[PDB]
């Protein structure tokens, strides 16, 4: 599940600057519900 | 409604005529007929009835839909009266036949 | 009662109040209201562009000022985000329904599918395939 | 009513949906309503 | 906008025209009690003019938003040329409240939306024509595919985003895709040929 | 001796160019479609089990 | 309808006379005998008689 603390929001810096900035925020986090449910699997070749 | 002299052809009275135009159908009619719904769903209504004289609550389920039912907005402030000369019109006129 | 435009929000698909699939009003309500609905045992809950463009259609007032009264005032006056949404609520499989839905901070208060959008606008000049207008500024 | 895990569920698609109602709205509408109150008011030509 | 000197003001002919002609066309059109009246050649069919009248003009007012769709299809049609009117029969299905009606739904839709082939002068004399139409998923389940809804032309977004700059017809909405009630593009399609 | 004035001797030509952008941008996500979402007021969350 | 004054003649008012009489007969009238037969061809019907 994808966990989220600020959704995404269109937004500038503060000001008295001499530029036109823009600037946007999303603030997420992963979740497991328990380590041994999913699985991964490496591939390589032995030497 | 002034055809008398004061003709309304003027580009900028009808460049004004529409906005008006424009909130009375985009606007008005759509706040009454959502009156007319919201009322017409919800609560227990009276109604001054004079034969007997004395509220009759009636089921508002009881009314009719807006389908059958023709709205109109801005009217004249003396609409009274008009419709007063034309009662007594009607009145002269259904007096002058007996049948 | 008459809406600020400053306090509503639309998808950009939308045209019209019939096609909307997402609208809301930031509404200002009582604590009173919300405690009719939920969260009795706690009261103590505590968006700037809306707040400027409203408060500059004057100078004098500010919508974000301190207003006075504390917090904990039953009678406290508080932002929320009253939704129509066109969603799966149910299961995707049921007919997409329309519901009314309110909510504070964290807190959903009630919901109840309708028929229909509770609001109106006033529009002069208005632009097909649209959902906003001209405006007397936009040509002058 | 309604399970705390479909409630769960609607709020993230609320807040996304009004996330992006608001990124839309505010640079197609009240960036313009802005400047045209101080127009009206006489305030903004510098 | 030439150069930051030369001061690029816009003059407003096309828009102060536009309005001129739109006020107008409503005030012929959108004006009266009433959009229209059939009228009967004999006293026999003259009892259901009467009915189709009051139908018609039900349906076109009192129902569907008829001043939206009158005023629409003359602004966002002066400039773009010619547009479009289009109407259908609806089908709406709802303690089996399972209430399920059919309706006369009139729309506007913007000359964006619509193709036909060079050959043609006319709908009668078009031989392929077709109409890009945005639908629920809702609609589709209705008629195919149940077990798979993940499904997912850029001048015509353009052109109809460019009516305003507010706005964007292809922008992301935000419920996802997966939602019955999401909205999809399709093909409707009117075209003369062996199917046979 | 060019004896014509086609547009390759004009000079300030206004060229024509077409209304649309071509962008392939490979966007499958289907992870983060897949996934949903949950919203949360902290910047460190944490289950037991 | 107004030849107490009001007689018509410019030929402004009638280059515009001429686009509302496009609509009328390329559009309206075509809408409306949409509407008689998609409706005289589906559903039942009452009449307040």
């Amino acid at each position: 599940t994808q966990m989220v603390l600020r959704a995404p929001k269109r937004t500038e810096l503060a000001k008295d600057g001499s530029y036109e900035k823009w600037m946007i925020e999303m603030e997420v986090g992963l979740r497991h519900r328990n380590p041994y449910a999913s699985g991964v699997l490496f591939t390589a070749a032995g030497k | 409604a002034y055809a008398t002299v004061g003709l309304m052809m003027n580009a900028a009275q009808n460049r004004l005529r529409m906005v008006c135009r424009n909130i009375a159908h985009n606007g008005m009619v759509e706040l009454m007929r959502g009156i007319y719904n919201l009322i017409r769903e919800n609560g227990e209504v009276p109604i001054e009835v004079q034969t007997p004289r004395g509220m009759i609550q009636v089921n508002p389920k009881q009314l009719p839909a807006r389908h059958n039912l023709q709205v109109v907005v801005a009217i004249s402030p003396n609409e009274k009266a008009e419709r007063a000369q034309k009662l007594i019109s009607l009145k002269q006129l259904i007096a002058a036949d007996a049948q | 009662e008459y809406v600020p435009s400053e306090q509503i929000f639309v998808d950009e698909h939308a045209t019209s109040f019939a096609d909307a699939q997402y609208f809301c009003h930031r509404v200002r309500r009582s604590k009173e209201d919300l405690v009719a609905m939920g969260f009795p045992k706690d009261e103590i809950e505590a968006t700037t562009q809306s707040t400027v463009a409203w408060s500059r259609t004057d100078w004098r007032q500010d919508i974000d000022a301190d207003i006075g009264t504390d917090t904990e005032d039953i009678a406290s006056m508080v932002w929320v985000y009253e939704h129509y949404i066109r969603t799966g609520v149910l299961d995707k499989n049921k007919e997409s329904k329309l519901y009314q839905v309110i909510q504070a901070g964290e807190h959903i208060l009630h919901t109840e599918e309708v028929t229909h959008i509770p609001f109106v606008t006033f529009c002069p000049y208005p632009i097909p395939g649209s959902f906003y207008g001209q405006s007397v500024y936009d040509i002058t | 009513k309604y399970s705390e895990e479909v409630l769960d569920e609607l709020r993230v698609d609320l807040q996304r949906r009004f996330n992006y109602a608001q990124g839309y709205v505010d640079m197609a509408v009240k960036g313009y309503a802005r400047e045209a109150w101080e127009y009206f008011y006489g305030n903004l030509p510098a | 906008p030439v150069t930051a000197g030369s001061s690029s003001w816009v003059d407003r002919t096309v828009w102060e025209s536009v309005n001129g002609t739109l006020q107008d066309i409503i005030n012929v059109f959108c004006s009266g009690d009433e959009a229209v009246t059939f009228v009967a050649d004999n006293q026999q069919d003259s009892d259901a003019a009467d009915v189709a009248t009051k139908l018609v003009n039900q349906i076109l007012l009192r129902d569907n938003p008829g001043y939206n769709i009158i005023s629409s299809a003359a602004q966002e049609c002066l400039v773009t040329r010619n547009s479009f009117i289009k109407y259908y029969w609806d089908e709406q299905t709802s303690v089996t409240y399972e209430q399920t009606v059919k309706r006369v739904k009139v729309e506007y839709v913007p000359s964006e939306q619509i193709f036909v082939d060079e050959h043609a002068t006319s709908f009668a004399d078009a031989q392929y024509f077709c109409h890009r139409v945005r639908r629920s998923k809702e609609d589709l389940v209705a008629m195919g595919f149940p077990k798979d809804e993940i499904e997912a032309t850029t001048q015509s977004t353009v052109a109809w985003s460019r009516t305003d700059w507010r706005q964007d017809i292809d922008a992301d909405i935000g419920t996802d895709t997966e939602d019955i009630a999401s909205m999809v593009w399709v093909y409707e399609h009117y075209i003369r040929t062996g199917v046979l | 001796n060019p004896t014509l004035f086609v547009s390759y001797d004009q000079n300030g030509k206004k060229l024509s160019f077409a209304n649309w952008i071509s962008v392939l941008s490979p966007q499958d996500t289907p992870f983060v479609s897949m996934t949903g979402k949950e919203s949360i007021n902290q910047t460190i969350f944490s289950w037991q089990t």
